[PDB]
């Protein structure tokens, strides 16, 4: 069950992140844009039978019930990581974007100082 | 059979929890990484915000 | 306490000053015409003397002068700061009272969705509505601003977001004898994940919870309903789920009581169960 | 392990949601502002 | 090698620099002292180099300037924290101070944090950490960040159950499994907080104990189901029998079922202590 | 393939054209039009015309008055050298690494000598360079209080210590890494496996001390003994008293059975086998 709501979880955080990404290009172009402007203004058995009652034979079956089931986790385990490891290089990249904004902006301050001087 | 359950269950659970480890140091440096950009982020938007409402009042007290 | 004293002695002060500045403002006005720094000046003011009273413990005073704030910065036409410190003051009237928290959120959500920003809006309709959940039992007040911020969230294409919401109205639903609509929108919501690699998974389970609710409406009308649904996702059958129904089925069609009970009592043995299950399973019991 | 996880990936949705939050106030301003430097260079010229 | 001896040599410089132009009499100089620190960081010079980050940061925020001198602050509070905690401190006081009054309430919490890290890694310092972490707790729980205020005031707890008396651990343990009652993900460890709560009652005394796991059982059926149930009703009767030979058998006989970490043991030793 | 054709085509005239431009306040303009051209060669896939083209830009735009995207366009000349000469690209990373270093930008200058160091290692075989650049990217790294990338270098050469015979660094980096993790709440279960691998480093200055290294290891940290590896370690500890090559044949065999072992641990556990 907690996997399962990670999981789920974790979707509903990737998209949010490409919507954010998406709005950060929107910024640094928004951003741009601007700036430019502002310049142009200017499996067989799992217990052995010690006694044979009733007490063994239940054991195996559930011990098949976990195998099967870590069976089915490693699916869930597995999904998890592709999820997130996707998610890593896209903030990566958002970086540089994010550098790249700021830089630009820091030279257009001083702009706004030097020409009016 | 016996053996092959046992050793097959005993690989399954090691690499799940090989590939847990690695997800967890990758979710780390992911949450180090985002704290980082959410640092950068409010500091460019601070800086952006102060020279925006500088530039308008220079402006508003030439013209 | 020295520091709660000393904090609402200087922020009683500061706050003094704002007033006697917005007081003077006017006849400054009137005689020279100063400008507007006056107003703006009166603002951060009154901004640092709600935060000054936040940090005294004293929301009640915090949220007051976020109020002032916002009347006097609106009257600046700056609708932006107006409605954020609006914002402000809700959060500072939620510890009081959170009835004037909801009407400072509504001034709050019009002023953003008159400009387009709609994704603030719906985040603070989200928030009204937990709030009437939390504090009144009317249930149709939350499902009401659910849906709008549902609504909203769908007009900005924003996927696997207002699913939460449509989930979280199933369930009020649900709990409000009312049966059809959350046994649609769990359907839907099953289906819907059924294409989703990873929401699959979990989309059975979104039947079950239909069939569940939809055993409250009839019981025959679920039983055939599950074909539907074990054709749609045949893995259905490997878990627990076709199983449990099938079993409960069953013991109803015979009166069979303890039957019933020991299937429950084992099911929450092997993990705990919900609250909304054990109201179902409590009110099918009562055929 | 799993309890751990859960609780680390549900403090990284909060994070992430508070940075969606401040980019949503971000925007908005950089909007507003590039509208109104649209307005003044437009006038002014 | 030369690196490090030229580098000292343009820091040098720069300092010299920065300090001949304020003489003259000015962010420039400020932008100069922050290039000597880089310099002298860069030199591996940890100290003068704080010092030189602090300067920055007091002559930009001469002229009123808080968010970037904030940083600077910051920035040389850090580099200080490896060398000597005292500069660090002053620093990241000074941080707080700046970003309470600008309302960088999160900022603040983060920095009372890394203090009372220090304080108890670094320095030998229990009160005032506790009263950080309380202070960043109080302050995230302002800001809706819940989960740090209570990993905080469990850790609180934990300390004051071990130096102080276990009232403020009773309060602390109680409240924190109450509200993970209702919590979906956080309500199997509410048990454990629960659980918790009893040990903390039987160093004290049997019966204040006894009340309290039975007021929990009646409250909270679940945790009768849990282990943790039989093991301290086995550890009732053997502190009632006053026969600490079924005590010890008890202990050993939990420790062979799981690991421990090292706390619960020494708290049952301390019980064990008190039994006579 | 005449897509290949085209594209060289078209990017020769577009640098011709740019020379033409720049040979007729045309700073701005012809570094514009210099980098356009060395994207249009990227775009031809011609890494090396396109990294002379991009370096040459590059160079011009430090004609230019710039320092910020001046690294940046250092360091993606670095990276279009990636497929080229190698001396070229290192240098050019070197220049980024440095301007970046000015900046005060320590993290990036500390990622660009890991990807130095990666690249070198894995086209050159030579190691020494690579083992100086991360631990040059570590040091930059824990400054900036980085801590999971400079202990990944850390590791990484700790690694390739034990694989040059120089255990005691290796060992040394291991147990305080161990330590470290112990005293963090947070992954400590894998803290064990460098131990773990440390130990049988540990064997290999001699026998007699792995009985004490192991016995340190257990009170430091008594949850290790719940590790089969450490099981597995004291089994064949005992075996090695005799000069009997199928006890620890098997042993190893019995162990790869659950799990595949690493190339150097097979190696390394040949090496102590052996003698």
């Amino acid at each position: 069950d907690a996997g399962i709501r990670t999981l789920v979880m974790l979707d509903e955080q990737g998209e949010q992140l490409e919507r954010i990404e998406e709005g950060m290009d929107q910024i640094n172009k928004d951003m741009k844009e601007a700036e430019k402007n502002l310049t142009d203004l200017g499996s067989g058995g799992f217990i052995r039978r010690v006694t044979n009652d009733a007490r063994e034979n239940e054991m195996d079956e559930n011990l098949e019930q976990v195998s099967g089931i870590i069976g089915n986790l490693r699916h869930m385990a597995l999904d998890m990581g592709n999820e997130i490891d996707t998610q890593n290089r896209q903030i990566d990249r958002i970086m540089e974007k994010a550098d790249s904004n700021k830089t630009r902006i820091d030279e257009a301050n001083q702009r706004a100082t030097k020409m009016l001087g | 059979t016996r053996h092959s359950e046992i050793i097959k269950l005993e690989n399954s659970i090691r690499e799940l929890h090989d590939m847990f480890m690695d997800m967890a140091m990758l979710v780390e440096s992911q949450g180090e990484m985002i704290d980082r950009i959410e640092y950068n982020v409010e500091h460019a938007v601070d800086y952006v915000e102060r020279a925006v409402s500088d530039t308008k009042k220079a402006v508003k007290y030439q013209s | 306490g020295m520091d709660t004293s000393g904090k609402q002695a200087e922020a009683m002060a500061l706050l003094a000053e704002a007033e006697r500045k917005v007081k003077n403002s006017q006849s400054f006005f009137s005689g020279l015409f100063g400008g507007s720094s006056k107003i703006e000046e009166a603002c951060e003011i009154y901004a640092r003397a709600a935060n000054m009273f936040k940090m005294a413990k004293n929301w009640s005073a915090a949220g007051n002068a976020f109020c002032q704030a916002a009347q006097l910065h609106l009257q600046l036409q700056s609708k932006h700061d107006a409605a954020t410190c609006f914002v402000d003051a809700g959060n500072a009237f939620k510890k009081a009272d959170p009835q004037e928290a909801i009407n400072c959120l509504m001034r709050a959500i019009e002023i953003y969705t008159d400009m387009g920003r709609f994704t603030i809006a719906a985040k603070h309709h989200i928030s009204i509505a937990e709030i009437y959940e939390t504090e009144l039992v009317d249930v149709e007040k939350a499902i009401a601003h659910y849906e709008q911020s549902a609504d909203y969230y769908k007009g900005e294409e924003s996927n696997s977001s207002a699913n939460k919401c449509l989930l979280k109205v199933a369930g009020y639903a649900a709990q409000l004898e009312q049966y059809q609509k959350a046994i649609d929108i769990y359907e839907q919501v099953g289906t819907s994940a059924m294409d989703s690699p990873l929401l699959k998974y979990s989309a059975k389970d979104y039947f079950f919870k239909a069939a569940l609710c939809h055993f409250c409406i009839d019981m025959l009308n679920a039983k055939l309903a599950v074909q539907k649904y074990e054709e749609l996702f045949p893995a259905f059958s490997d878990s627990r789920e076709c199983k449990l129904m099938k079993k409960l089925l069953e013991a109803h069609e015979e009166q069979n009581v303890d039957s019933y009970t020991e299937s429950v009592k084992e099911y929450d043995s092997i993990s705990r169960l919900d609250q909304w299950l054990t109201t179902m399973l409590l009110r099918i019991k009562k055929t």
